[PDB]
RNA sequence: ACAUAUUAUUAUCUUAUUAUUUAUAUAAUAUUUUUUAAUAAAUUUAUUAAUUUAUAUUUAUUUAUAUCAGAAAU
RNA sequence: UGAUAAGAUAAUAAAUAUGUGGUGUAAACGUGAGUAAUUUUAUUAGGAAUUAAUGAACUAUAGAAUAAGCUAAAUACUUAAUAUAUAAAAAGGAUAUAUAAUAUAUUUAUCUAUAGUCAAGCCAAUAAUGGUU
RNA sequence: AUACUAAAAUUAAUAAUUAUAGGUUUUAUAUAUUAUUUAUAA
RNA sequence: UAUUAUCAAAUUAAAUCUCAUUAUUAGUACGCAAGGACCAUAAUGAAUCAACCCAUGGUGUAUCUAUUGAUAAUAAUAUA
C-alpha cells in the first residue's frame, strides 16, 4: 500500500481516480464499495493515511473516509484513471456541479 | 519436476490456449488487454472468480513430446488420459492436429509397448483414431517408416513374448496394420522382410497388397562425435536399429542380411559411450512384465 | 436556452410583421 | 446531528415526507443533539395528499402536516461521527423513518429504494428491521 | 378573511432513456505495411507479444440539441 | 476390429426439447381509459406525389444452391463465388442402388426472377354533442 | 512555562561523554505541473 | 527545634458522592382472569468534571496554485 500511494510512483492513486475497497470478508462483514478520490489525507505518520471517496448512490450523495492501512481491507483496485482536465490536488469543488461524481456503479455495468 | 511433469505443463498450457474462443483469447493470452480483462469480468464456467491474465503461449517443440513419452508411468493410465484430450480436441484447430509426427506416434507404440506394457489399449486407441485425423488433412502422422513398423515390430515381440500359434488372428492383424497406413513411406523397405519374419516365425504366406518391393536401404550413419547434433543423429535412426535388432533376435536368417548389420554396428560406435536401447527395452520389458 | 432562443426569434419575426401589417394598413 | 425546529427528510412509505424534530428521547439537556440511532418527536410538515379510491385506506401513513410522531434518526450529514474502524461516512441530506410510540417498529412497510441508504451504525444500536427494510447499509 | 386538493402550459431548474452533433484517445478488434524480440519447423518460413502507415466497426470521455419523469411558477 | 477388454467403426432398436437450432404469440380474446378529430369514423362509378429492386405466403412457370471462418457441429452466425444503371441469394435432412467420401432416384427442405391471390402507405369532397357568461 | 514574575532546557569546544535558539543537511507534510518527462553516457 | 540538593507522612482547605432504560432472576411470587413482583447482578446510556490532539471538522495575515484592473522593477536582446 505504500508503494500504490507514494510520492516518488507515477501509477500512484491521484485525485480523480476511481477505486474499489475491498473489505475482509474473514475479519469482518462488510461489503465491498466504489468511490470517486476526492483527497487522499497523507500524514507525518505513514499509518494514518486515508482516503475520502464520494459516490451518488440513486439520488444520495455519499462521502466515505477510509484508513487505508486499516487491516480490514486486503486491497484497494483501481477501475478508471483520473482525466487530464481537473486542475487541483483535492477535488472538493466537484461537489454540487455538473462535474460531481454521479452514479459510478450503473455506469460500471 | 521430471522432464515428463514439465512436457505435461506445457502441453496442458498448449491446449488450452488453442480450446479458448477466438474472440477470447486477445483479452487473456495478451498483457496489455489485463485491465480490460479485470474491467470486463467475464463468467467462467462453474460459476467462478473472473479469469486472471495469463503469459502468451509459443509453438511447442516435438521434444516435449518427447520427453514425455521417455518419462516413466510403468502401471499410470496418464498417456491415455492425455491421448484422450489431444484427439478430442476440434478437426479445425490446426495446430493441435499439426503437433502430431511419425516420430511422436511411433515413440508412443515403443513406451506403449516396453515400459507401460499396456500395448493393446494404446493400439487399440491410436488405430480406432484415425478418421478424425484424415479430416485433420493431416494424413502422413501414419507412414510406412515410423507407425507400420514400429507396429509390425510390436507384433513380433509380442508373439515372441506371448505363445500364440493361431495364424489366422496373426493375418488380421497385419492386414488391418497395411490398411490402417495412408502416406505409405515404403523407403528402407525393412517392412517387407519384417512380415516375413512374422510369417517364419508363425507360418502364414506373407501378403501385402500395394506393398513396394524394395531391397534394405539404410544410410550409412557416420561414426563422428557431436554435441546436440549427434543425440539427433543416433535418435534419428534408433528405431531402425530397434528394428534391426528385432529383426536379428527374432529371426535367424536375418544374420544374412549385411547391410542390417552394417547399420548396427555403425549405430554401435556411434553409440558405444551410452547404453543400448534395444538391450534397455528388453530389461525394462522383463523388470516390468510382472 | 436554446429554447428561449427559438422564442425570441419567433416573436422578433412576428413582431415585424405586425409592424408590416401595420405600415401597410 | 440534529436539533430543535431541524427540518429533516423522511425515507419511509408512510406518506410523510419531511418532518420537524421537536424532542430527543433518551436525552437530559433538551438542548443536547439527536446523533445517529436515536428516537426524536417530530411533528410533519408535508405529507402526500391523501385519495379514497380504495374504501378503508390501510393505516401505514395516517400522516397530515402537524400530526406529532416519533423516528428514528438514521443518516446524517456530519462528517467527524467516528466508528471503531476509524472511518467515517457523511451523506449528503439527513433522514429518518418514522415508528409507532409504543411499539417501536415502523410506520411504514418498506423503505423507497431510490433514497433508501442508511448509517450502518444503525444495526449496531440494534434497529434490524430498519437495517433490513433499507436497500444499502453503508 | 382564508383553506386544500385535481388538471393544463412553460423564454424556468433537475433528469431516465433515446436520438443526433463538434472532437479526442500513444483505446480494442481484423487487414496491410516499416521494424523489435522469443519460440517452432526442415536444417528459409510460421506462431506469439510489441512498434509506425493507414483502412472498417466498436469502446470511453467530451461540445451541442431534443426527450419520460420530478420541482418551481402561472 | 481391438492379443484381453478400456476404447473405436457399421447396422438395428430406444431414450434426451435443464445444450445448440427452427416455427408461432403485428393474430385471437377482453375492455372502452383516451379520442369532438392538421391524425378518428362513414360514403365516393374520387384521386396522385404517379407508393417499395418490399412478400409476409400460397399457386403457375424457370433457374440456382459455390469456398472459408466461429460454435463441439449444425438448416445457428460472419466473410466471400456468380446473377432479372449496377447491386442484392441459399441448406441441407431422411430413404434405397453402385463406386472407394462420391453419383444417382424418391421425399421433405433453401434461394432468386415474372405473374396471380391475400394485403398495404398518402390525399381530396360531405357529416359527426354542449357552452361565446 | 509565561501578563511582569516564577518553573524548566542549554551556556560543550577537552584525553570523554552534553544540540538551547537561529542556520545547514536528510526524511516527511502541504501546494501543483510532470512518463510526451528528470540526472548520466553512447 | 536555625545550611544546601532531593524525596516526602500525619494534617489543613476544597472537589467527587449520581440517575434512568433494557436484560436475567421471571411471565416466577401474587391473582379466577386482567395484570404482574421484592432481594440482587450485568449491559447500555443521561448529567457533571478532568485530561489529550493519533485520527475527523473548524481556523490557520506559514505557504502554494488560479485570476480582474492598474503601476513599478531586474535580466537578455536591439538602438544611441
Ligand atoms: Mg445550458
Ligand atoms: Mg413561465
Ligand atoms: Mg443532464
Ligand atoms: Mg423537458
Ligand atoms: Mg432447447
Ligand atoms: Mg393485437
Ligand atoms: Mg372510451
Ligand atoms: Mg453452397
Ligand atoms: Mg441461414
Ligand atoms: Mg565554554
Ligand atoms: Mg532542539
Ligand atoms: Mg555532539
Ligand atoms: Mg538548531
Ligand atoms: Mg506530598
Ligand atoms: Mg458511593
Ligand atoms: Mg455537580
Ligand atoms: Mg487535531
Ligand atoms: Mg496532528
Ligand atoms: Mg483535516
Ligand atoms: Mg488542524
Amino acid at each position: 500500500k505504500r508503494k500504490l500511494i507514494s510520492k516518488k510512483n507515477k501509477d500512484r492513486l491521484k485525485a480523480g481516480d476511481v477505486v474499489r475497497i475491498v473489505y475482509d470478508s474473514s475479519k469482518c462483514s462488510y461489503d465491498t464499495f466504489v468511490g470517486y478520490i476526492l483527497s487522499i489525507d497523507r500524514k507525518q505518520l505513514v499509518q494514518d493515511a486515508s482516503l475520502l471517496l464520494r459516490n451518488q448512490i440513486a439520488k444520495t450523495a455519499v462521502e466515505i473516509r477510509v484508513p487505508l492501512f486499516s487491516p480490514l481491507i486486503e486491497r484497494i483496485d483501481l477501475l478508471t484513471p483520473h482525466v487530464s482536465s481537473r486542475q487541483r490536488n483535492k477535488h472538493y469543488y466537484i461537489r454540487g456541479t455538473r462535474l460531481d461524481v454521479g452514479d459510478l456503479e450503473a455506469g460500471l455495468r | 519436476a521430471s522432464t515428463g511433469e514439465i512436457a505435461k505443463a506445457k502441453l496442458d498450457e498448449f491446449l488450452i490456449y488453442h480450446k479458448t474462443d477466438a474472440k477470447l483469447k486477445p483479452f487473456i493470452y495478451r498483457p496489455k488487454n489485463a485491465q480490460i480483462l479485470l474491467t470486463k469480468d467475464i463468467r467462467d464456467p462453474k460459476t467462478r472468480e473472473p479469469l486472471q491474465p495469463r503469459p502468451p503461449v509459443k509453438p511447442l517443440s516435438k521434444q516435449t513430446l518427447n520427453d514425455f513419452i521417455y518419462s516413466v508411468e510403468p502401471n499410470s493410465t496418464e498417456l491415455l488420459d492425455w491421448f484422450k484430450e489431444w484427439t478430442g480436441t476440434s478437426i479445425r484447430k490446426r495446430a493441435i492436429w499439426t503437433y502430431i509426427s511419425p516420430i511422436h506416434v511411433q515413440k508412443m507404440l515403443t513406451a506403449s509397448f516396453f515400459k507401460i506394457g499396456k500395448y493393446a489399449h494404446m493400439v487399440g486407441l491410436l488405430y480406432g483414431i484415425e478418421h478424425k485425423f484424415l479430416k485433420a488433412q493431416n494424413p502422413s502422422v501414419f507412414d510406412i517408416e515410423h507407425f507400420f513398423n514400429t507396429n509390425i515390430m510390436c507384433a513380433l515381440h509380442r508373439n515372441r513374448l506371448k505363445d500364440y500359434k493361431d495364424a489366422e488372428i496373426a493375418q488380421r492383424k497385419l492386414q488391418v496394420a497395411w490398411k490402417k497406413v495412408l502416406n505409405r513411406k515404403n523407403n528402407t523397405g525393412l517392412a517387407n522382410i519384417l512380415v516375413a519374419t512374422l510369417g517364419r516365425q508363425i507360418g502364414f504366406t506373407p501378403e501385402l497388397t500395394g506393398l513396394q518391393p524394395v531391397d534394405i536401404s539404410l544410410p550409412d550413419i557416420p561414426n563422428s562425435s557431436s554435441g546436440a547434433e549427434l543425440k539427433d543423429l543416433l535418435s534419428k535412426y534408433e528405431g531402425i536399429y530397434l528394428i534391426a535388432r528385432t529383426l536379428l533376435d527374432i529371426d535367424q536368417h536375418n544374420a544374412q542380411y549385411l547391410e542390417l548389420q552394417e547399420f548396427i554396428r555403425q549405430y554401435q560406435n556411434a553409440l558405444s559411450e551410452s547404453s543400448d536401447p534395444y538391450d534397455t527395452h528388453l530389461k525394462a520389458l522383463g523388470l516390468l512384465e510382472t | 436556452s436554446a429554447k428561449a432562443v427559438k422564442f425570441l426569434k419567433a416573436q422578433r419575426r412576428k413582431q415585424k410583421n405586425e409592424a408590416k401589417q401595420a405600415t401597410l394598413k | 446531528m440534529i436539533f430543535l425546529k431541524s427540518v429533516i427528510k423522511v425515507i419511509d412509505n408512510s406518506g410523510a415526507q419531511l418532518a420537524e424534530c421537536i424532542k430527543v428521547i433518551r436525552k437530559g439537556s433538551p438542548k443536547s443533539p439527536a446523533m445517529v440511532g436515536d428516537r426524536i418527536v417530530c411533528v410533519i410538515q408535508k405529507a402526500k395528499p391523501l385519495t379514497q379510491n380504495i374504501t378503508g385506506t390501510a393505516n401505514t401513513n395516517r400522516v397530515k402536516k402537524g400530526d406529532i410522531c416519533h423516528a428514528i434518526v438514521v443518516r446524517s450529514k456530519q462528517r467527524n461521527m467516528c466508528r471503531k474502524d476509524g472511518s467515517t461516512v457523511a451523506f449528503g441530506d439527513t433522514a429518518c423513518v418514522l415508528i409507532n410510540k409504543n411499539t417501536g417498529e415502523p410506520l411504514g412497510t418498506r423503505i423507497m429504494a431510490n433514497d433508501g441508504c442508511v448509517d450502518r451504525t444503525l444495526k449496531d444500536k440494534g434497529y434490524n428491521k430498519i437495517c433490513s427494510l433499507a436497500s444499502r447499509v453503508i
